[PDB]
């Protein structure tokens, strides 16, 4: 879907 | 021989992807959804400066010492018509670890002195947006042994086991150092020493276990 981004 | 290449595209939007393509189809290179040990390239969104966001395709495109570049790469050749050098388009860095650490260019080219090498590493517990078995292939490409279960780390004085955790994807990993002496860190030890390609010390990471 939408890819997760890692903060 | 031939040229190899088949390249992923991370954080673009649906008509970004569609200049991928074209630039794909233009040129004859393979494009696909998902990252393999095939990838050879990462197209990531960045800014003018070439710093992206951290994504799984980004860590693991750092991981596996491929090329790591801005979509502006895809951009500006479309417009030359023709497929540019990478080097000039390589991701920089970060909004994480630092906008200008060079991680990407540094892993590329460290293949023969990988950041992990000499390493055991468990990754224990719960993980979120991160299946475990993608951390676990994350560490191998860095050069790191797995082990799957606390009790198979093994053996003597130079080691090195680490258990990592993520905490808030959980108690139980507080009681890990009553059973096993191996440190026990953050999954932002893993991630942070990736996308440096730097192996971080463990100082800032440890969590602190019950005595």
């Amino acid at each position: 879907a939408c890819s997760p981004q890692f903060g | 021989v031939n040229k190899r290449m088949s390249m992923v595209v991370s954080g673009l939007t649906p008509e970004e992807f569609m200049l991928v393509y074209k630039f794909a189809r233009k040129h004859h290179i393979t494009l696909t959804n998902l990252i393999t040990e095939e990838t050879t390239h990462v197209v990531m969104k960045t800014d003018a400066e070439f710093v992206c966001e951290r994504t799984l395709k980004y860590f693991l495109g750092i991981a596996g010492g491929k090329w790591v570049v801005s979509y502006f790469w895809v951009t500006q050749s479309i417009k030359e018509r023709k497929m540019l050098n990478e080097h000039d388009f390589e991701v920089r860095g970060d909004v994480v670890n630092g906008r200008n650490h060079q991680g990407p260019k540094r892993a590329r080219e460290s293949q023969d002195r990988k950041i992990f090498r000499g390493l055991e590493i468990c990754c224990y517990g719960p993980f979120t947006n991160m299946p475990t078995d993608q951390l676990e292939w994350m560490v191998q490409l860095c050069g790191a042994s797995v082990v799957k279960e606390l009790s198979s780390f093994t053996l003597g004085t130079g080691v090195h086991p680490i258990v990592v955790v993520q905490p808030d994807a959980w108690n139980g990993f507080h009681a890990i150092g009553q059973m096993c002496e191996a440190p026990v860190v953050t999954r932002e030890w893993v991630l942070d020493s990736v996308a440096l390609y730097q192996c971080q010390e463990l100082d800032t990471y440890l969590i602190p276990q019950i005595p």
